[PDB]
């Protein structure tokens, strides 16, 4: 009947940096989350607001998955309540996340001898973000008085940095593809409703 | 507007985000070249280390920028001091070069040197395995005689003016950083402030040094006469009596371990020593067995499990195929997690040991893996190996080979075998604690300035015959730089962390059983099945270099100074027996005595 394009999020070939982290938006559908929860393919796998259950009970109005990569011990800043580089200059998740956060290891796929260096992360920011907001802009982040000029110098790096994915990478500095859901509820038909 | 701690967070925020990859590169880098030597590995090794070292000595210049007087919090103060050390970018570059290639020739004549005796010309071999093989396997006196002098005369006289042209440009390199000389720059590992109550100053090192080693003196005393008693079994018209012993029949080519003097001064020849190789082979253990059994004994006092990672990258066997890999027993943390052993594992008792001391190792690298990457590495040049010596003494007790199924129940321990593993531990832990003291002394009183460069070899042998109790065979001259004989001397590198490791474990060790509620004597202890013991190491494995090293020993064994009382009362027993059977002899040794008149 209304089959969920939950293909071209979780089985997609390429996913985007944490500092550009890519939002897809799904509606009209009846879903069925317990295909993935019960698969045992994932590491983590949390919940917050509505249970971790069958869920097989819930209209929404539409459905965001927001997926990215980021190292292991990183994870646990995707949360809410949590602080730190992903949580205050990269991804925010408000108090009010209904919603939960899937994230498994991929050592094999995002991870090349050598090094493979095609995610970033924002390091410094003047302050934090938005609920699920993104940052993308390159400006020179000034620490000081000194004007940057538009180029690096003194007290001014630059506001994105690249992961050092390599394959032997210990599990905490392994890279983790992370796909974060999070499903509204508004003055909507709810549309998005389960079986 | 901003502060300076303000601008120094985010300055060491960027730092931290580039040093990872540009030290995990060099560290695969050194990694595949140790684990196969082929001739483009060396390159991609050689240019790896080469980025990592002109961006930290780049990020180092950029550092000194923020003066640690505007800084207060003590977590960024750490890390901008250990980054604001400049090494030698201080000099001028012609000195700078200057230094760097009298190092690298300095490296190079070391390993590459040979000694050749009289009668045979052609027998002129290299320290390794040729003189090595000497000093400790030979019995006789001439031949490990021609041996020390050889490699001191042709190696050393060679070594004598680079030393000397190396300790002026040290101690102008050191004077530049803000220092008294080079032995001040390298007791400054020790140095700590930005805390009261914990502050250690590097003048208070030497003192507590000092301090340590008069307590130690009554047991190395009778131990250096026990041994010079059954010395001269073997050399009957070679030792005297009274004298000190000397320095070419210690065991090794300089007499910094007593090991190898075992068999000759065992106190029981016909009781045989726990060994568990023929146990080992006949129960089909592998090397893969031998670390697990580690990891076993590790888990069983509440440490982690070794990662998936360490069971699939780490060289635990030989490959033995085509590389000619250096596979000396050594523990390496690859930067972001990757911890991995490339030991070359036989079936044996002594890999069985040292596996536990390498996995302690990895034990103390995977704790401080949350500290900031400036933060990574013990409280002080000593806490890494005491961590991997306690594991190999609580792993080699005949309570553990019998618990983990190598030794059969139906074995006694008896009053003799006490002795002899009691006796062969001082051999190889109390005698080399007053060559190491006694060389870190030199070392020190030269670079500062007591001893001209007139008196090196006179003031070398006169706190030898003073402190460790050996003389020389024949006299040196002045030319000789016998110091700079031991690999350590003449490749820079500081001797006291061999001290103070010493003395902490010991005093982890006591504490340790005692959280244990171990009862008997400090040789039988057995720190298996005890997750109290490990929780207490653990919460001090997890600070590194955070917190002054003061402190983290104060929260382990109680105590905030260099404490020596564990290590005497581990050789209690052999103490006494000791002190029995030094009755008809003397104890003590007279420096007037001269092997050679
Ligand atoms: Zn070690």
């Amino acid at each position: 009947t209304n089959l969920c394009p939950f293909g071209e999020v979780f089985n997609a070939t390429r996913f985007a940096s944490v500092y550009a982290w890519n939002r897809k938006r799904i509606s009209n559908c009846v879903a069925d989350y317990s295909v993935l929860y019960n698969s045992a393919s994932f590491s983590t796998f949390k919940c917050y607001g509505v249970s971790p259950t069958k869920l097989n009970d819930l209209c929404f109005t539409n459905v965001y998955a927001d997926s990215f990569v980021i190292r292991g011990d990183e994870v646990r800043q995707i949360a809410p309540g949590q602080t730190g580089k992903i949580a205050d200059y990269n991804y925010k998740l408000p108090d009010d996340f209904t919603g939960c956060v899937i994230a498994w290891n991929s050592n094999n796929l995002d991870s090349k001898v050598g090094g493979n260096y095609n995610y970033l992360y924002r390091l410094f920011r003047k302050s934090n973000l938005k609920p699920f907001e993104r940052d993308i802009s390159t400006e020179i982040y000034q620490a000081g008085s000194t004007p940057c000029n538009g180029v690096e110098g003194f007290n001014c790096y630059f506001p994105l940095q690249s992961y050092g994915f390599q394959p032997t990478n210990g599990v905490g500095y392994q890279p983790y593809r992370v796909v974060v859901l999070s499903f509204e509820l508004l003055h909507a038909p709810a549309t998005v409703c389960g079986p | 507007q901003s502060t300076t701690e303000e601008l120094a967070k985010t300055f060491l925020e960027k730092f931290n985000h580039e040093a990872e990859e540009l030290s995990y590169q060099s560290s695969l880098a050194s990694w595949n070249y140790n684990t196969n030597i082929t001739d483009e590995n060396v390159q991609k090794m050689n240019e790896a280390g080469a980025k990592w070292s002109a961006f930290y000595e780049e990020q180092s210049k950029l550092a000194k920028t923020y003066p640690l007087a505007e800084i207060h919090n003590t977590t960024v103060k750490r890390q901008l001091q250990a980054l604001q050390q400049s090494g030698s970018s201080v000099l001028s570059a012609d000195k700078s070069q200057r230094l760097n290639t009298i190092l690298n020739a300095m490296s190079t004549i070391y390993s590459t040197g040979k000694a050749c005796n009289p009668n045979n010309p052609q027998e002129c071999l290299l320290l390794e395995p040729g003189l090595d093989d000497i000093m400790e396997n030979s019995k006789d006196y001439n031949e490990r005689l021609w041996a020390w002098e050889g490699w001191r005369a042709e190696v050393g006289k060679q070594l004598r003016p680079l030393y000397e042209e190396y300790v002026a440009l040290k101690n102008e390199m050191a004077r530049a950083n803000n220092y008294e000389d080079y032995g001040d720059y390298w007791r400054g590992d020790y140095e700590e402030e930005w805390t009261d109550g914990y502050n250690y100053s590097r003048s208070q090192l030497i003192k507590d040094v000092e301090h340590t080693f008069t307590q130690i003196k009554p047991l190395y005393q009778h131990l250096h006469a026990y041994v010079r008693a059954k010395l001269m079994d073997t050399y009957p018209s070679r030792i005297s009596p009274t004298g000190c012993l000397p320095a070419h029949l210690l065991g090794d080519m300089w007499g910094r371990f007593w090991t190898n003097l075992y068999p000759l001064t065992v106190p029981f020849g016909q009781k045989p020593n726990i060994d568990v190789t023929d146990a080992m082979v006949n129960q089909s253990w592998d090397a893969r067995r031998i670390f697990k059994e580690a990891e076993k004994f590790f888990v069983s006092v509440g440490l982690p499990n070794m990662t998936q990672g360490f069971w699939e990258n780490s060289m635990l066997t030989e490959p033995g195929d085509s590389r000619k890999v250096v596979c000396h027993p050594t523990a390496w943390d690859l930067g972001k997690g990757d911890f991995r052993i490339k030991m070359c594992t036989k079936v044996t008792m002594d890999d069985f040991l040292t596996a536990h001391h390498e996995m302690g190792h990895i034990q103390y690298d995977m704790a401080y893996a949350v500290q900031p990457f400036l933060l990574r590495n013990g409280a002080n040049e000593g806490f890494h190996e005491a961590v991997g010596e306690i594991m190999s003494l609580s792993a080699a007790t005949p309570n553990h080979l019998k618990t983990i199924g190598l030794l059969s129940p139906g074995f006694s321990e008896d009053s003799e075998t006490e002795i002899n593993f009691l006796l062969k531990q001082a051999l190889t832990i109390v005698g080399t604690l007053p060559f190491t003291y006694m060389l870190e002394k030199w070392r020190w009183m030269v670079f500062k300035g007591e001893i001209p460069k007139e008196q090196w070899m006179q003031k070398w042998w006169e706190m030898k015959r003073e402190i460790v109790g050996v003389v020389e065979p024949v006299p040196h001259d002045e030319t000789y730089c016998d110091p700079a004989s031991l690999f350590h001397v003449a490749n820079d590198y500081s001797f006291i962390r061999y001290y103070t490791r010493t003395i902490y474990q010991f005093q982890f060790q006591e504490a340790l059983c005692r959280i244990a509620k171990h009862e008997g004597p400090l040789h039988k202890c057995d720190i298996s099945n005890s997750s109290e013991a490990g929780k207490k190491l653990l919460q001090m494995l997890t600070l590194g270099k955070s917190k002054p090293w003061t402190l983290a020993l104060e929260h382990v064994v109680g105590e905030k100074k260099m404490n020596v009382t564990p290590l005497l009362k581990y050789f209690e027993p052999l103490f006494t027996w000791l002190k029995e059977q030094n009755r008809n002899s003397f104890v003590g040794w007279n420096t007037d005595w001269r092997p050679y008149a």
